[PDB]
């Protein structure tokens, strides 16, 4: 119809919602599309996580760094772990507009799960704009533990 | 001869109490029966296992209708039930006919299916229709009827005759292995294979390596394939392979203004048409054909009934339309359906 | 917390489930498993009025409609009918999906989803889907494949159930990755995977 008149179920108060992302710093940010890995199908297959603005994130109080993905239009996390000093970008054999790693705990479903990911970018000089402040983030966070 | 709870919607789970057997009474009873129908009710493992006992017995059995019987059951529990019921029926040395369609079958209960069919050489009309087969298990299914035909030819039992399947994915990827299903029966009379996702280099195959060897095919229905020039091409060189058509359904096949050209010409050029009921609709026919398939309909398809192009790109005004209509009066036998929703 | 009960319905290999399955894993699902009965799959989204949590009801295409149907109706608070914009067949049915739903819900918010709309030769084109018109029903052409709409059906409803025409998603609190520690044999072997994946080329389809 033209717009369809329903009397609505329920009465819900307009509402601030945070981010818990305030606390930020936001030293990079590209859109890119994300991928996951196969996992326990037996078939290593890259099955597609999310495709939307990367970031990552510094804590001013203490120091931790994450990464952290939201897709378009449901914003809704596709990525979101702390990196660590054994972590890296590892080019995706072929390609270069893209990296895998590893992380012992992602929560984009804010459950623990042991995530081996791969990003994807526009341009191959973008995934180095990322990789750049991926390792430089990387390693400013070697620096941290003793 | 028949027993049948059609349609009675019961939550049929166990069946062990005095009531509920009560309900199967004339199956335990008659031994003598030929078609038992279990349609419009949800067998549950538990009662599917005491009907697998209570049909083995029934050695006279001719058909099974065993067409929706589980609505809300889930891979939980399908597979099991299907699998006892697949096994009774197997035991059935009369059985020609077995009807699976309208349950939620696909890969995650393909196992019967495949065990079954390859098996049951008795089987001469198949009725798997919209059961989500899908274009991986739908490919066993066919390799599975492969050996049916084998199996078939060691104990000398009757051909398969007909192959209900559509609704089922079966995609292009089981093709292949379809068009060989295919060479294997080459003595069936219905095939229908509608609603497949089946894409044009499908449909190219499934005819000419695959049906245009049943010289003997009565019904064909690849109804919402997509066709386009390409499938009709083979269409059209197919044709001259069934003598005996008499039902040609390809509604909603997109055969295009190109392929439609053809295959009216391709008719043009056949011989001593029986052919019965045409189904043309929705395949943007275009009005030059439509021209061109009526006088053909006139001259060689005398026993032509139904007709059927609705849904093209010719104008319900046009000329050729009561040119045709006219056709079938004039006979007195005939009938172009109603052309209200052309293209463009 | 609020949760609404979604019945999602339609013909067979249309793509209920892979429409789901995306909806929470991003993931495009390019195998065909039907789907035995029905599956609940809880879908939470933020809008700027709360966390609502739509409880979808994905349903099995092949179940005759029917009374046999009507636990997955009952209760539903709203619902989706989908189907394949490359299978006239697939629409034909919408009526009947669209009836058998509205015999035990009667009023109830039924977006009405052509998926697929991504597929070459398209069948039933933008224009003659008129039966929304007729029934009361929000319309959208959909792709779970390119993502073409994919949120609008849930945005829809939402804005429709929570009765704020205006409503929309918002962010979604990125709570803190727990600790992030160990490494003896809860590891090493990681390394070896790492390199089954750099190895394996990624689904270029850009
Ligand atoms: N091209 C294309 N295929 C799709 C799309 N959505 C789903 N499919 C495919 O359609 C098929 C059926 O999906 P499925 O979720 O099982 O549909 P269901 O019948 O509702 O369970 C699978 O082969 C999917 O990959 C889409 O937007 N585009
Ligand atoms: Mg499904």
């Amino acid at each position: 119809n033209h717009d369809p008149q329903f009397e609505p179920i329920v009465s819900l108060p307009e509402q601030e919602i945070k981010t818990l992302e305030e606390d930020e710093e936001e030293l990079f940010k590209m859109r890119a599309k994300l991928f996951r890995f196969a996992s326990e199908n037996d078939l290593p297959e890259w099955k597609e996580r999310g495709t939307g603005d990367v970031k990552l994130l510094k804590h001013k109080e203490k120091g931790a760094i994450r990464l952290l993905m939201r897709r378009d239009k449901t914003l809704k996390i596709c990525a979101n772990h702390y990196i660590t000093p054994m972590m890296e970008l590892k080019p995706n054999a072929g390609s270069d507009r893209a990296w895998v790693w590893n992380t012992h705990a992602d929560f984009a479903d804010e459950c623990p799960k042991p995530e081996l990911l791969a990003i994807r970018f526009l341009n191959a000089e973008n995934a180095q704009k990322f990789k750049t402040k991926f390792e430089e983030c990387r390693k400013e966070i070697e620096e941290r533990e003793k | 001869a028949r027993f049948s709870i059609e349609g009675k919607s019961l939550k049929l789970d166990a069946i062990t109490t005095e009531d509920e057997k009560s309900v199967f009474a004339v199956l335990l009873e008659d031994d003598s029966v030929k078609e038992i129908v279990l349609s419009g009710n949800t067998i549950g493992t538990e009662a599917a296992r005491w009907l697998s006992e209570n049909i083995a017995s029934k050695k006279d059995l001719e058909i099974a209708e065993f067409s929706d019987i589980f609505t809300g059951r889930v891979k939980d529990e399908i597979p099991e039930a299907l699998r006892l019921l697949l096994q009774a029926l197997l035991k059935c040395p009369k059985l020609h006919t077995v009807r699976l369609s309208d349950n939620a079958f696909g890969p995650t209960a393909q196992e019967p299916l495949i065990d079954f069919l390859s098996k049951h050489t008795p089987l001469e009309h198949l009725y798997l229709h919209n059961n989500g087969l899908g274009p991986q298990a739908g490919a066993k299914i066919a390799r599975a009827l492969q050996e049916l035909a084998v199996n078939k030819k060691a104990k000398n039992a009757p051909p398969l005759r007909s192959i209900i399947c559509g609704r089922n994915r079966l995609e292009n990827g089981s093709m292949k292995e379809w068009a060989k299903t295919f060479q294997s029966h080459r003595l069936l009379h219905t095939v229908k294979m509608v609603q497949n996702g089946i894409r044009p280099e499908g449909i190219e195959h499934l005819l000419l390596e695959g049906l245009a060897y049943c010289q003997e095919l009565k019904v064909l229905d690849l109804q919402d394939n997509t066709f386009t020039h390409l499938g009709s091409s083979a269409l059209a060189i197919a044709l001259k392979s069934w003598p005996n058509l008499r039902e040609l359904g390809l509604n909603d096949c997109l055969l295009s203004a190109r392929g439609a050209a053809a295959v009216v010409d391709a008719f043009s050029k056949l011989e001593n048409i029986g052919l019965q009921t045409l189904r043309l609709q929705y395949n943007e026919i275009e009005l030059d054909a439509v021209r061109t398939l009526k006088t053909v309909i006139d001259e060689k398809m005398p026993d032509l009934l139904f007709l059927e192009l609705n849904g093209n790109r010719f104008s319900e005004e046009d000329d050729v339309v009561d040119e045709i209509r006219e056709v079938f009066s004039t006979r007195g036998r005939g009938e172009l359906d109603e052309l209200d929703d052309m293209e463009e | 917390q609020v949760q609404f009960k979604l019945v999602l319905v339609g013909d067979g290999g249309t793509g209920k489930t892979t429409f789901v399955k995306r909806h929470l894993t991003g993931e495009f699902e390019k195998k065909y498993v039907a789907t035995l009965g029905v599956e609940v799959h809880p879908l939470v989204f933020h809008t700027n009025r709360g966390p609502i949590k739509f409880n979808v009801w994905d349903t099995a295409g092949q179940e005759k409609f029917g009374g046999l149907r009507d636990g997955y109706y009952i209760q539903a608070q709203c619902a989706i009918i989908m189907f394949d914009v490359t299978s006239r067949v697939t629409y034909k049915n919408v009526p009947n999906w669209h009836r058998d739903l509205v015999r035990v819900c009667e009023n109830i918010p039924i977006v009405l989803c052509g998926n697929k709309v991504d597929i070459k030769d398209r069948k039933v084109k933008a224009k003659s889907i008129v039966f929304h018109r007729k029934k009361n029903l929000q319309y959208y052409d959909i792709s779970a494949k390119s993502n073409y709409n994919f949120e609008k059906p849930f945005l829809w409803l939402a804005r429709k159930l929570i009765g704020d025409p205006n409503l929309e998603f918002v962010a979604m609190p990125a709570l803190a990755p727990p600790e992030v520690v160990m490494d003896p044999a809860l590891a090493a072997q990681y390394e070896h995977d790492l390199e089954v994946a750099q190895t394996t080329a990624l689904p270029d389809e850009d």
